[PDB]
């Protein structure tokens, strides 16, 4: 597997405003989809199809995330609240008010028996699924938080924020462990724990992509080329054809390199605006993406 | 959306 071949098959619009965030089911047979319209809407994640749209949140959505169990859903919102919704429906399920500005980021633990949330705050909030009640909030750092992720296991949240910051929390603790100052205070936006765990991914504002071992808190592989240094643009580690790495890009392209070499190995060209998010789909290799205010679609590639 | 920018 030295170079994939990932061709665009379908190009998926019903956004009537920006996509956010696209992700992939954990079954594989979904792709839900964030968008700048206050709503979400449900596609088939190997056609297509156009399924369920989801709406309830009085202002538009910046992310959403999928229970493992692959039948609930959670929407970081600009109103200051996330929402917890069943597929298997559309019904709004509860309301997790609690925060003070909006909403950016979300995500389920391993076991989606809590939600774990930033936003514009400075705060961290962790939350229990059923008792919408806020379980902690944790001083995250002095400026909004730009992505917040439970570790494989699910002990451990990863933060970023724009005061250059990425933060390891124990969750049943609240206790911060470690912090990556470790340079020029460039702004976080976005960070993600690595599949087996022992690692982070953080993206910066400066055009760059770094794979931290934040244990050492040394850097291990660093993945540049791309532009990046304005909007938060989600990451991803494909890992089914091969082990790369997947990016949007302020070019309006998707970036993979090659995890192993920092390589460059496949650019995808199809969209008009900013690609702000991507997904890989969990056992078929294939990637979605989608992009902003002037393009407003949704594409899938498969290759490997 | 904060994230559409």
């Amino acid at each position: 597997p030295v170079k994939p071949n990932y061709a665009l098959k379908f190009t998926l619009a019903g956004h009537t405003k920006a996509v956010s965030s696209v992700k992939f089911s954990p079954n594989g047979e979904w792709l839900a989809s964030s968008s700048a319209d206050k709503l979400i809407k449900i596609w088939g994640a190997y056609d297509g199809k156009f399924e369920k749209t989801i709406s309830g949140h009085k202002l538009g959505i910046s992310d959403v995330a999928w229970s493992s169990d692959s039948n609930l859903l959670v929407s970081a919102s600009d109103d200051k609240t996330l929402k917890i919704w069943d597929v298997s429906s559309g019904k709004c399920l509860k309301t997790l008010k609690g925060h003070s500005n909006y909403v950016f980021c979300c995500n389920f633990n391993p076991q989606s028996n809590l939600i774990v949330s930033g936003s514009f705050d400075e705060s961290v909030r962790i939350w229990d699924v059923k008792t919408g009640k806020c379980l902690k909030t944790l001083p995250a750092h002095s400026d909004p938080v730009s992505a917040v992720h439970f570790n494989r296991d699910g002990s451990l949240i990863v933060s970023s924020s724009y005061d250059g910051l990425c933060r390891i929390w124990d969750t049943a603790s609240g206790q911060c462990l470690k912090t990556l100052i470790d340079d020029d205070n460039p702004p976080v936006s976005f960070v993600k724990f690595s599949p087996n765990g022992k690692y982070i991914l953080a993206a910066t504002l400066d055009n760059t992509l770094k794979l931290w071992d934040y244990s050492k808190g040394k850097c291990l592989k660093t993945y540049t080329g791309h532009k990046n240094e304005k909007y938060c643009i989600f990451a991803n580690f494909s890992v089914t054809g091969g082990k790369w790495i997947v990016s949007g890009s302020e070019d309006n392209l998707v970036y993979i390199w090659n995890l192993q070499t920092k390589e460059i190995v496949q650019k995808l060209q199809g969209h008009t605006d900013v690609v702000i998010s991507t997904a890989c789909h969990p056992t078929e290799n294939i990637i979605a993406s989608a992009a902003l205010e002037n393009d407003k679609t949704i594409k899938l590639w498969k290759s490997d | 959306x904060x994230r559409a920018x």
